[PDB]
């Protein structure tokens, strides 16, 4: 299936406070009214320039992503996981199952079978959006958690995404996947292009509205 | 250009006297803005006041006369007009005349004209009753005085009802005043938004070329900024000269209209309204002036048949100040702008010649 | 100062813009993150085995206390060039991330490690961008890397050739070790930087401040902005820094612009008197450094305020004029004219019984001087 | 200025709003030329014969 | 090496365009004062007797 | 090396001259309005009664 975003995937281009100021930016955005894939419950996707990624549930079936160029050994990759404990970022050379996942006893993690040469570690319904990008050896992640009053369909509205993480890795990326918690006892993928937007800033400094300046003559 | 930094300020000395010229230009255009207002509004010697008991023959000037319970003692219509329309090295100087002073000037002009006609613009003000002044103005457009005195209440009702519509149409149009405000703000913003361009340098901040850069090389990156900022300031100063030369001509026209439509009755066509000029009233606005033009417009025409002259006793008669007309069977004289027929006599005609050289003579 | 501005010894009555008042800033605080770990360069500048030229290394120095002085003055370096920033000001700046690249080349190939060069090294082994920011350091290492019989372990791409280094090689063929420091500034909140000393913090005084890199001047004041965990400071339309966040206590502070305006001198003319009054334009009259008088146009010093009203003489502004009358100087709200009620009634008329003949003059410029300039000879 | 080339456009982008001002200036002139003609000639209510 | 020359070309070509636009602004204000005189003549010499 | 120093003098003096000529053009247009008004007063005040 395919679906239509309406006004989705707007993130704060950077720090620096700001108030009521229709500020104009050039960056990598998800164009308004786009053609976003639909997935149910998954396969190896491309990256090619950033990614929008939403998801909907009350349980937690979406348990992180895996990135990289080959998703195996012989080249390095990232791995972002969340068991019922908390997030586990990790950067080694792995050996990934071609269909990697984790179970739910509640024993799991048939994800990889190798953790060699680790160069970075870290340990510690609902709509959960994420924007992933990778520039100059930094892997930036923006995110937002809005509550839907549906269960698993893409809604309409405006909600800007706030920066979360910054990782000075150096890693090359060309592909990525997803991770799901099986049954033993809905998600979308947009892509980002270089656009020019007009963001409206509130008096507290939040982005409340935007204009995509390449949609139509009025814009 | 420099923003309080001695490194940039010493390099700037090498450019001579460009920045004394720019200030001279801006001072020369800030003095003429007060000269512009002085010549439109200070067209009186005395400050005239209107009488407490106001009986002007049925005419009602209450929406244009000053109101004490209002802000700055403005008139009711001067309020609708005033309701409709911190940086680096940039300041705004206040005008010499406040808004209170200019509203005082317009109320003195307006009390002079309601009360003395056009006499105060030629000498001492001499009072005259308002309907007799209205009759003089009707004479000035070629209507007789009995036409005013026999239609006084109707003419006064039409005037009151037409002043009542200005108030609606405005309360519910000042684009020429809004545009000069907008242009000046759009230029001042473009001037400040240029303080954040590189013009081909490593940054836009002098504390970033000065911090991360020796004192012998920075001289190449600071000059890049100096040249750009000088260019931008001088462009700002040229476009202000060109915009002030246009505001000056508008104020020169306003000063002529105040003389010729407010302190007089004009005969020039379409200079003080559309119609036949009777009188004009000034009102102050934020950076300008509104004229309310009162004119006479003829209405409800009929056709008759005409002749140039009348033949009688072998002589040709011409009207002294009218036209010969015929209602189908009889011949009268009217005045040319208002139908009021009279019997043709030897008191309203004159004779010259015999009646075989004019073409179109009729017998009567 | 007026006589100097006009270039004359006699000034006529008027009002003249003479300069630009300006408050001075006291003190010069310096906020900086805590002090811990001065960075152990003695691993990249003190390695036992460097890296090839075709696969250089890449160490990402991070949050630390970097002391580029121990580098700059070590006198053991044969080449220390800094490009984005002269060397002595390194221990006074802060960036987001320093990268250090390491490798080994010949002796006369150190001139291709620079922005905008060509040659087998800069073409395809290691290329420096054209707006480089860091510094390049290089020193001879003949005794460590060159071994009798030829050290064939140091290759370069030309597909790969090997320097055969030997201890009896003329200079310019002996191995040099190179380290390229590249300071980058993404868009984070802060990072490593020279460890000055830092100091306390004041509020409500023109001051000269430095907030981990942000250098400026002004009054600092407690804020009430609703900054975000990612929003440290908030600039202003037309792009000027207006707010900062204090690194140590993490509170938002506004940055106002020290009181500054213009200064005008009011003189009756040197042919009348040498007294003078002074207008500080739109400055509150309590922060200027007798007669101090506050106007809608600024603070006036040296004129007394009277209650009379005369015709305007020297225009101050907002309805206020000055004159040399009341012997001294004074201010007042100019008068528009004498008042006059007209004896209006509905059956009264005034008719003149005499007249005067008046003659008045009117002067108009018709022409100006015709001048030409030869553009080439000028 | 540039004219086709692309090395020129990025360099000219460094000068700010110099080109936006010039286009505004020329557009105002062109809008004034129609108002000149409307003010001289369209001085009549009806088209009389 | 080329950016240096292209900046000189840009500077000259931008100066030429500013000269052009400033003179068009000065020349249009002269045409406007003439059309204003024409409007007054059409009002006062064609729509009336002066 | 004479050339690099001569070019800065050429650049500065050209800009000086251009500022002079633009401000003369703006001032001649003000003198022309005055002379047109004086022509109109000569016709309407000396050769007639206004
Ligand atoms: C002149 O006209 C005004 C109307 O603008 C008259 O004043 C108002 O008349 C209405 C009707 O009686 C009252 O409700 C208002 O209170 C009046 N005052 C206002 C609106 O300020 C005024 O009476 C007229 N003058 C004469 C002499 O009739
Ligand atoms: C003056 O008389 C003329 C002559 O009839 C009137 O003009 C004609 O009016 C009729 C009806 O409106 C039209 O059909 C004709 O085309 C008109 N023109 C002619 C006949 O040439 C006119 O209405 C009269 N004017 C007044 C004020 O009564
Ligand atoms: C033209 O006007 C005259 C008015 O003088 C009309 O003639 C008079 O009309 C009244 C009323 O009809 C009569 O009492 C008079 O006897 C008439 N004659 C005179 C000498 O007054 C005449 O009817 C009008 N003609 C038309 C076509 O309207
Ligand atoms: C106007 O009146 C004169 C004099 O009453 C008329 O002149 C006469 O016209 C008749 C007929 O053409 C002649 O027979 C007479 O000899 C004329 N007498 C004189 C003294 O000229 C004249 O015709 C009348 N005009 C009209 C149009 O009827
Ligand atoms: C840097 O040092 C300062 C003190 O010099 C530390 O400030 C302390 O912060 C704790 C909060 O956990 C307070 O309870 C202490 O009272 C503070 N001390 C003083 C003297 O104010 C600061 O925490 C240090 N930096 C870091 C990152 O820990
Ligand atoms: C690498 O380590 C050596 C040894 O610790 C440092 O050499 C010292 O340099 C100083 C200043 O030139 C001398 O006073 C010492 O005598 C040297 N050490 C010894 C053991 O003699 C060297 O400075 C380090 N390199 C860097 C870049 O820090
Ligand atoms: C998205 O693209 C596919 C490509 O074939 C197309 O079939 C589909 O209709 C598109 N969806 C929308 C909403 O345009
Ligand atoms: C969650 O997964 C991480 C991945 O290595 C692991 O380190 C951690 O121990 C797991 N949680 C528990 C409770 O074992
Ligand atoms: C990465 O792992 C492989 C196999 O474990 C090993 O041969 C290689 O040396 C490792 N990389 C580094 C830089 O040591
Ligand atoms: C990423 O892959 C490209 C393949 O074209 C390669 O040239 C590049 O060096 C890789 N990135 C890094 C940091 O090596
Ligand atoms: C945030 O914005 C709202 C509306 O714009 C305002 O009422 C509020 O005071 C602001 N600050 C908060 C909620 O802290
Ligand atoms: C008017 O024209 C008519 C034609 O219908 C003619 O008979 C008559 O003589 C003319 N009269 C005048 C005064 O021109
Ligand atoms: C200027 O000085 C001369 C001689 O000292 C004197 O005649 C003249 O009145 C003075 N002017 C004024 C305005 O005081
Ligand atoms: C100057 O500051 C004082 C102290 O706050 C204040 O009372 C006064 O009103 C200020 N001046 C003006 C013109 O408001
Ligand atoms: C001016 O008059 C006011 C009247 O309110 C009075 O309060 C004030 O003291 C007077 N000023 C002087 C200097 O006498």
């Amino acid at each position: 299936a395919y679906t239509n975003s309406f006004t989705r995937g707007v993130y704060y281009p950077d720090k620096v406070f700001r108030s009521s100021v229709l500020h104009s930016t050039q960056d990598l955005f998800l164009p308004f009214f786009s053609n976003v894939t639909w997935f149910h419950a998954n396969p190896v996707l491309p990256f090619n320039d950033g990614v929008y990624f939403a998801s909907t549930e009350k349980s937690n079936i979406i348990r992180g992503w895996i990135f990289g160029t080959t998703l195996d050994s012989k080249t390095q990759s990232l791995l972002i996981v969340n068991n019922a404990t908390n997030v586990v970022i990790k950067v080694c050379e792995f050996q990934f199952c071609n269909d990697p996942f984790l179970g739910v006893m509640e024993s799991e993690f048939r994800v990889y079978s190798s953790a060699n040469n680790c160069t970075f570690e870290y340990v510690s319904k609902n709509l959960r959006e994420f924007v992933f990008k990778n520039i100059d050896g930094y892997f930036k992640i923006y995110s937002k958690h809005t509550p839907i009053n549906l269960v698993r369909d893409l809604p309409q509205g405006f909600s800007a995404l706030e920066p979360l993480v910054d990782l000075p890795i150096g890693i090359n990326i060309t592909r990525f996947q997803t991770l799901l918690a099986l049954h033993r006892s809905a998600y979308y993928v947009g892509y980002l292009q270089p656009r020019t937007f007009l963001l409206k800033y509130n008096e507290n400094g939040t982005i409340t509205d935007a204009v995509d300046c390449a949609l139509d003559p009025l814009s | 250009i420099c923003g309080d930094s001695t490194e940039c300020s010493n390099l700037l000395l090498q450019y001579g006297s460009f920045c004394t010229q720019l200030n001279r230009a801006l001072t020369g255009i800030a003095v003429e803005q007060d000269k512009n207002t002085q010549e439109v509004f200070a067209q009186v010697k005395q400050i005239y006041k209107t009488p407490p008991i106001k009986d002007f023959g049925g005419f009602n000037f209450s929406q244009i006369l000053p109101d004490p319970s209002k802000p700055s003692k403005r008139s009711f219509i001067e309020d609708l007009l005033f309701n409709k329309v911190k940086f680096n090295g940039l300041t705004v100087l206040p005008p010499l005349l406040t808004d209170e002073m200019i509203a005082q000037y317009t109320s003195a002009l307006l009390a002079g004209t309601i009360t003395s006609g056009w006499t105060f613009g030629a000498g001492a003000a001499l009072q005259i009753p308002f309907a007799m002044q209205m009759a003089y103005r009707f004479n000035g457009i070629g209507v007789t005085q009995n036409v005013l005195y026999e239609n006084q209440k109707l003419i006064a009702n039409q005037f009151n009802s037409a002043i009542g519509k200005i108030q609606d149409s405005l309360s519910s149009a000042l684009g020429k005043l809004q545009d000069v405000v907008n242009q000046n703000a759009q230029a001042l913003n473009t001037l400040v938004k240029q303080l954040s361009s590189n013009f081909g340098a490593i940054s836009s901040v002098l504390n970033d070329i000065l911090s991360r850069l020796d004192p012998p090389e920075a001289e190449v990156q600071i000059d890049r900024l100096i040249t750009g900022r000088l260019q931008s300031l001088q462009t700002y100063v040229t476009q202000q000269l060109i915009r002030a030369a246009e505001i000056r001509a508008s104020a020169n026209l306003a000063a002529t209209k105040m003389s010729e439509c407010v302190l007089g009755q004009s005969k020039r066509v379409d200079f003080c309204g559309k119609g036949y000029h009777l009188m004009s009233f000034p009102q102050s606005a934020p950076h300008g002036v509104v004229f309310l033009h009162v004119t006479y417009v003829p209405a409800q025409e009929k056709n008759f048949t005409t002749a140039p002259a009348i033949c009688h006793d072998g002589k040709a008669h011409f009207p002294r100040e009218g036209v010969f007309v015929s209602n189908g069977t009889h011949w009268f004289v009217t005045q040319r702008n208002f139908y009021e027929p009279q019997i043709i006599t030897t008191d309203n005609t004159f004779v010259s010649g015999n009646c075989d050289v004019v073409i179109g003579i009729v017998n009567n | 100062e007026t006589k100097c501005t006009l270039k004359s010894f006699t000034v006529e009555k008027g009002i003249y813009q003479t300069s630009n008042f300006r408050v001075q800033p006291t003190e010069s605080i310096v906020r900086f993150p805590n002090i811990t770990n001065l960075c152990p360069f003695g691993e990249v500048f003190n390695a036992t085995r460097f890296a090839s030229v075709y696969a250089w290394n890449r160490k990402r120095i991070s949050n630390c206390v970097a002391d580029y002085s121990v580098l700059y003055n070590s006198a053991s370096f044969s080449t220390f060039k800094c490009y984005g920033v002269s060397p002595t000001k390194l221990n006074d700046l802060c960036f987001t991330n320093v990268y250090a690249d390491s490798f080994v080349i010949r002796g006369d190939e150190v001139r291709q490690i620079a922005p905008g060069q060509t040659g087998k090294i800069a073409d395809y082994n290691y290329k420096l961008p054209d707006d480089f920011t860091g510094c390049v350091i290089a020193w001879n290492s003949n005794n460590l890397d060159s071994k009798v019989g030829g050290n064939y372990n140091y290759l370069y791409r030309l597909p790969l050739q090997s320097y055969g280094f030997q201890p009896t090689n003329g200079v310019g063929y002996q191995p040099y070790r190179v380290v390229v420091l590249s300071f980058e500034l993404l868009h984070a909140p802060a990072t490593v930087c020279g460890p000055k000393k830092s100091t306390n913090l004041v509020k409500n005084k023109c001051v000269n401040f430095n907030f981990n890199g942000l250098t400026g001047t002004g009054v600092l004041t407690e804020s009430n902005k609703k900054f975000l965990p990612f929003q440290q400071f908030g600039r202003d339309i037309a792009d000027t820094t207006d707010a900062v966040r204090d690194p140590q206590t993490l509170e938002i502070l506004d940055i106002t612009p020290c009181s500054f305006g213009g200064v005008s001198v009011i003189t009756p003319g040197t042919n009348t008197s040498n007294q003078v009054a002074v207008l500080y334009q739109d400055v509150n009259c309590t922060e200027v450094p007798s007669n101090v008088f506050q106007t809608r146009a600024g603070c006036l010093i040296g004129a007394e305020h009277v209650n009379n009203s005369y015709e305007c003489d020297i225009p101050i502004g907002a309805g206020i004029c000055a004159s040399y009358q009341t012997q001294s100087i004074i201010a007042y709200t100019m008068s528009l004219g004498a008042e006059n009620s007209v004896a209006y009634s509905n059956n009264s008329i005034a008719i003149p019984t005499n007249f005067t003949i008046s003659v008045t003059t009117e002067i108009l410029p018709v022409s100006m001087t015709k001048t030409s300039v030869d553009c080439t000879m000028y």
